[PDB]
């Protein structure tokens, strides 16, 4: 809705990003102590202009460091945090929506494989309870009664 | 598939099947697995093999899920995303000509339109410092001189 | 060094020896037995007895009273294996028993867990812990130094004492009493590190500023408010003391004051006047060598290093790696560091050859 | 077994709804609906019989062998 | 010479290291990132979470760029109008790949939807794991320990690329044998 | 073959393209199978006698009739029965977000219950409008009320030093990699190890491995070995000695974006049996606008 | 607002200077950047250190005592939090 980047910082941080104060100067400032590109934290031209001034008379009078924040933990707290748990419709990243459609798929593979685990245990238990003789049919008894691939056979595989 | 006339020259790295950009999945078992199998102990761990085997035997029918919706937006990208190499390449500086061209226009029009695409002379890395009385330290515009 | 073990009690020492004989034999021990005894048998306590006998409890070994060192060396390299042994499990047991407390500790993120019991019934106590740790998690007890011990109490200090047996049904119960008073015990705990650092601080400041030859506050068995008020007095009164050199002198707290000036001994009180101290100092003014070829014919053909100076050729120590892995990213850090997953295939040309093949084509 | 990771159920697309008078939450342990509906006979069904469910009534019968 | 400079701190007879180190050092007003290693915290994990975001922000790449060679300032600005642009057509195209993972995120939820309808809402829920089989509390509080190890998020940090050194380096911040203009 | 590589086994058709499946591998033991279903049968005959025994192996069906609940119907029919039915409809009838169970949401509401467990006139709009501060307070998203000092301390998160530590310098260059250790006076207490000081840099795996972290970790673990017995006998010189096995503080630094730098930090990790380390730091002197540095080929 | 007259200059400075006298029966303001700098006796030197700033003060410089400055507790703005925290000395 805001990819110009007139959106933030609120007004109260417009105050704030005075040179006396390097915690907001922190907050829109990277670890190393550079700032971000327009491409990724499209901030206001004014207040680009307004934290490139402040870090300039910080570092002059002394009160920032030439590189790093001190600030850059502190900051996290304001620093938007993107939850894995809570998906975002928005999100740049499609990681972070494939993540979701994954879950989602093995929630409904979860489903359809414990109703199709339960069938065959009622139906293994039904055909217990009804007896071998008396459950399996003469076709089933006479050719599906023995070692196969399907029906308990040896590993298939080389190397075991 | 080319997207603004532009082939896609990898489709896997989006969905991110064998590359860097992975998706992390029973973290806790892999981690026990690795403590155990990095422990000395007195046997290989064949009960975290199994548990981490157990809680991965749904990968391969979710990578094949995967795999055909990503055919499937192959197939939806070729319908209507793309152009099928008929538009101008957008992801270079020459073919963006126009807006530079504008900067230019700005910039000359800012020096009483007489320098077009000219900047200013480069200064030494202490000139406004080691320079002497008389000299220009701040270098000034292509036009100011 | 030899000190040490007496002044913290844990060197062990039986009392069936007569007294006066015991006590000359630690007279003459202290003076020519310390320096024989290398960095090991600090950690690991020796039972004073009739006769050298190396066994019995696992890490300990008793040496007779009355030991020339001449004898006791001849005994260690005659038993220089048995010795050997005896270290690596005493090692061994004392990494066991810091890992297992490290992986409750750091799971649960407490602090530290002391122990004053079996270290057997404690692994007993430690394993139920670590299989009922998310219950642990559903109460609230956390980031609380934890002791194992034979009553079930809870210390003033912030620290809580668990028995060493507990079952899984009686534990459910002591959880759901001791919840009411879990959140009293993190405010003192806390508190309690706050002051102490406080008053280790200021020891400290007055070990450096005062100069003296030391300073006890934690002999005598006082509240942490006494014993911050008795820092700050004492770091109040460093400046006043300052022109006088108190080296000789050791000061420490007792419920009654006492100055010796024959012996160097200072106690005082948590409230005493500084001033009033003040005012008073105011007023005052070979067969060994071949005994350890013929038992051991490793020395003669391995060398050692000197650890003070640097020798000739620098030869690398083994590497420690870590017991227990926080992460399975820590893991797969040790299996690549250790060449788990490293091809098996031996090297036969090196790249220097397509290096200078190359660099011929250029 | 469980689920590989675990997220926040997903946000609701513009004109979705879950269907009024459903209870989205109902347990296993919760008391029988009176109403007779398809929900709730399916339900009753898996608390009272197990899990056995048929994609027809002709396969019903199949299994029953014969009635 | 500067400090990044390929001459820079030098180790030879004549070559005698600028600045004071230790304590309030040279670097004690330049040193961009400090981090207290803790216990149970390995300062090898440290350094490559560090490496990590240095290297996905596209800093050490800059770094070695500006700081190896010399590059003319209208090289400069055509190499990030290029990889501005790349990142913009880039954004473009995945977020046609986002919207498509949407819609079928929606049909997955509709086949949910139809296994709801076709099994029940509850047995759906039992499915999905319902603790209607927790009598005790304990029962309850074995699903909440699992999960609550499960919502333990340890670092997601990856190891860094390894640095290529061709041959005159025409690329400094070169990490992968494709050729590049 | 003709002077070219030898193919794949992949390439080469199946070894075994001439059997049938059957073969591979054989089923054999086809005599055993009705005799396992026997014997599966009888064992299971017994665990169900054993079940039977232990509990009761009976079901029943209840004859009810629909006359009986008519007091229910009656009930319902009530005016408070259909007003409390319909409080539930409403109270259910909002927004509700939740499709199906999720067990995030089951875990999360759980540990809220038990954190739970653990643990006149209103003001009109007129005197809303006239409070033009409260207007700012509602959407401040500042802290209100008493804050603490460590979010406003600016060395807070700066390293606290002491005089005891050891700053170990770890240098990583494009082909060489260094580590150096000072005291906090600044006195280098042993001579720098470089890849060319230790005779790694011009070898085997040329102008490749120099800066790799092979070497790089192997400078390194020399350097710290040769350091400490020259810093014990430096500290002894100077008169504080080392205590019987401490721990010495270490502070590591470490500079330059190049592959000598995950070797140094393993190095150090695994000498951290001796050398404890108390802060990391890393140092980058990161560009802005300098003098021309030397051209390259481009 | 009230400039500062050249006539009470000295006064003005005097009482800015004394602003910070390392005693005190009431907590003392922050400066400009919000923070609490070393509180100084007269003339001109240092003798309280905020406990964030002690580690660095006493490592820069040995042998120059400074006691670590605490800040003055409140116990007029609520009278229970006094208690609170007596009893909680007292409960050590």
């Amino acid at each position: 809705k805001d990819p110009q980047g007139v959106q933030r910082p609120s007004p109260e941080v417009y105050m704030k990003l005075n040179y006396k104060n390097p915690a907001t100067i922190s907050r829109f400032l990277t670890r190393t102590g550079h700032m971000y590109p327009a491409d990724i934290l499209p901030l206001n031209p004014e207040a680009v202009v307004k934290l490139r001034v402040a870090k300039a008379q910080a570092i002059r009078i002394g009160l920032y460091p030439r590189f790093g924040n001190p600030f850059w933990f502190r900051s996290q707290k304001f620093r938007p945090k993107a939850y894995q748990e809570n998906y975002d419709p928005t999100t740049y990243s499609t990681k972070r929506t494939v993540e979701h459609f994954a879950y989602n798929w093995v929630q409904t593979d979860r489903i359809r494989r414990y109703f199709r685990e339960l069938e065959a245990v009622h139906t293994s238990g039904s055909a217990s309870a009804r007896g071998s003789g008396g459950g399996t049919t003469a076709e089933h008894k006479q050719q599906d009664q023995f070692y196969s691939p399907e029906n308990q056979p040896i590993s298939l595989h080389r190397n075991n | 598939p080319s997207h603004s006339g532009s082939p896609v020259f990898t489709q896997a790295k989006l969905i991110g099947l064998s590359g860097e950009e992975q998706l992390t999945m029973c973290q806790s078992e892999t981690m026990a697995l690795r403590l155990c199998m990095a422990k000395a102990g007195k046997e290989t761990c064949e009960r975290e093999s199994r548990a981490l085997d157990s809680c991965l035997g749904r990968v391969g029918h979710l990578r094949r899920a995967m795999s055909e919706a990503c055919w499937e937006f192959n197939d939806w990208f070729i319908q209507n995303v793309s152009d099928n190499h008929t538009k101008p390449f957008q992801h270079r500086p020459h073919d963006w000509r126009h807006f530079y061209a504008q900067e230019k226009l700005v910039r000359e029009r800012q020096q009483n339109g007489h320098a077009y695409g000219r900047r200013p002379k480069q200064f030494s890395f202490g000139a406004r410092y080691v320079k002497t009385d008389g000299y220009g330290k701040r270098p000034r515009l292509p036009y100011n001189k | 060094t030899l000190q040490e073990l007496i002044e913290a009690d844990q060197i062990l020492f039986s009392r069936d020896l007569s007294p006066l004989q015991s006590a000359a034999a630690l007279s003459t021990l202290q003076r020519h037995l310390g320096e024989l005894n290398y960095s090991a048998w600090e950690s690991m306590p020796v039972i004073v007895s009739n006769q050298f006998s190396i066994g019995d409890l696992t890490g300990t070994i008793t040496i007779p009273w009355d030991f020339t060192p001449e004898q006791f060396h001849s005994f260690m390299a005659h038993n220089e294996k048995g010795v050997a042994r005896c270290r690596e499990v005493a090692i061994q047991y004392a990494s066991t028993i810091e890992q297992l407390i490290a992986e409750l500790c750091t799971a649960l993120e407490l602090d530290d867990i002391l122990v004053s019991c079996s270290h057997q019934d404690a692994l007993r106590l430690m394993e139920l812990l670590h299989r009922n740790r998310e219950l642990l998690i559903q109460y609230g007890l956390s980031k609380l130094t934890l002791e194992v011990g034979n009553r079930h109490a809870t210390r003033a200090n912030g620290v809580v004492i668990i028995n060493c047996s507990l079952t899984s049904e009686q534990l459910r119960p002591w959880l759901k009493a001791i919840s009411p008073k879990l959140p009293l015990q993190q405010r003192l705990y806390e508190l309690s590190k706050q002051m102490l650092e406080s008053t280790l601080w200021h020891l400290k400041e007055f070990r450096t500023m005062v100069e003296p030859g030391g300073v006890d506050a934690f002999s005598n068995d006082c509240t942490y408010a006494e014993r911050l008020q008795w820092s700050k007095e004492l770091f109040r009164i460093g400046p006043s003391l300052a022109p006088w050199d108190w080296s000789e002198m050791t000061f420490v707290l007792s419920p009654d004051v006492d100055i010796d000036w024959a012996n160097g001994l200072l106690a005082l009180p948590y409230n005493f006047d500084g001033d009033a101290l003040v005012r008073y100092v105011e007023e005052v003014q070979e067969r060994m060598r071949h005994l350890y070829r013929q038992t051991n014919p490793h020395m003669d053909e391995y060398l050692a290093s000197s650890n003070s100076r640097v020798d000739t050729l620098p030869v690398e120590r083994p590497l420690s790696h870590a017991v227990t892995f926080n992460s399975d990213a820590e893991a797969e850090d040790q299996l690549k560091w250790e060449g788990f997953y490293a091809e098996p295939y031996v090297d036969q040309a090196p790249t220097s050859d397509i290096d200078d093949m190359a660099h011929t084509f250029m | 077994h469980g689920n590989l990771f675990y997220f926040r159920e997903y946000p609701m697309y513009p004109g979705e709804y879950v269907p009024a008078e459903h209870n989205t939450l109902s347990s296993l342990r919760d008391e029988l609906r009176l109403d007779l509906t398809a929900q709730s006979l399916k339900e009753a069904w898996m608390r009272v019989s197990g899990g056995v469910y048929f994609q027809s009534v002709d396969e019903y019968y199949a299994s029953v062998d014969g009635l | 010479y500067m400090m990044y400079h390929r001459k820079a701190m030098g180790t030879m007879k004549y070559s005698k290291w600028k600045g004071a180190h230790g304590g309030i050092s040279h670097f004690y007003g330049r040193t961009p990132m400090v981090e207290e290693v803790r216990p149970n915290e390995p300062i090898t994990l440290v350094d490559r979470r560090i490496m990590h975001y240095v290297h996905h922000s596209r800093l050490r790449h800059f770094q070695l760029f500006r700081s190896y060679q010399e590059k003319s300032n209208s090289t400069e600005c055509k190499l990030r109008e290029g990889e501005m642009l790349r990142r913009r057509w880039h954004r473009r195209l995945q977020k046609s790949f986002i919207a498509f993972m949407q819609f079928k995120t929606m049909k997955v939820l509709e086949d949910q939807a139809r296994l709801v309808n076709t099994y029940g809402q509850a047995a759906v829920n039992a499915a999905l794991g319902d603790p209607w089989n927790a009598t005790d509390n304990v029962a309850r509080e074995r699903k909440s320990a699992a999960v609550r190890r499960q919502v333990r998020a340890l670092p997601m940090v990856n190891v860094v690329p390894k640095h290529v050194a061709t041959m005159k380096q025409i690329h400094n911040d070169r990490f992968n044998y494709r050729w590049r203009v | 073959r003709r002077g070219k590589p030898r193919p794949r086994a992949g390439m080469f058709p199946d070894k075994y393209r001439r059997v049938p499946m059957l073969l591979k591998p054989q089923q054999g033991g086809q005599q055993y199978f009705n005799h396992f279903l026997i014997r599966s049968t009888n064992d299971r005959l017994t665990q169900q006698d054993v079940d039977n025994a232990s509990g009761q192996a009976h079901s029943f069906i209840s004859p009810q009739l629909p006359q009986m609940d008519w007091r229910n119907m009656s009930a319902r029919s009530s005016e408070e029965s259909i007003r409390e039915e319909m409080r539930q409809l409403a109270e259910n009838d909002v927004m509700q977000h939740q499709r199906v169970f999720n067990e995030r949401m089951w875990y999360e509401k759980e540990e809220e219950h038990r954190m739970k467990a653990r643990s006149p006139r209103v003001l009109g709009g007129d005197y809303f409008k006239t409070r033009f501060g409260y207007s700012l307070v509602k959407n401040s998203e500042m802290t209100q009320g008493p804050v603490d000092y460590s979010q406003l301390d600016m060395w807070g998160e700066m390293p606290r030093y002491t005089s005891d530590m050891v700053f170990l310098y770890l240098v990583s260059r494009r082909r060489n990699t260094y580590a150096v250790a000072y005291t906090y006076e600044g006195k280098r207490i042993l001579n720098t190890y470089t890849a060319g000081n230790r005779g790694l840099k011009g070898g085997d795996r040329g102008f490749r491995s120099e800066g790799s972290t092979d070497n790089g970790h192997q400078v390194t673990s020399m350097y710290l070995n040769d350091l400490l017995p020259k810093l014990r006998e430096m500290r002894a010189s100077e008169g504080r000695p080392m205590g019987r096995g401490e721990k010495v503080e270490l502070v590591v630094r470490v500079m330059g974006f190049y592959n000598g730098r995950q070797g140094a930090v393993r190095a150090v990790q695994d000498r951290a049996n001796e050398f404890h380390v108390r802060y990391f730091e890393d140092i980058t002197p990161f560009p802005l606008n300098g003098p021309k540095m030397p051209r390259g080929v481009f | 607002i009230n400039y500062v007259p050249h006539a009470q200059l000295r006064e003005h400075i005097d009482k800015e200077l004394d602003k910070y006298v390392a005693g005190k029966n009431e907590p003392y303001p922050l400066n400009f950047v919000g923070q609490m700098p070393f509180l100084e006796d007269g003339d001109g030197n240092i003798v309280e250190v905020p406990e964030s700033l002690l580690s660095n003060h006493m490592a820069e410089h040995p042998d120059s005592t400074a006691k670590p400055h605490e800040p003055h507790t409140s116990s007029s703005i609520s009278e229970a939090a006094a208690f609170e925290e007596r009893m909680l000395r007292a409960m050590v």
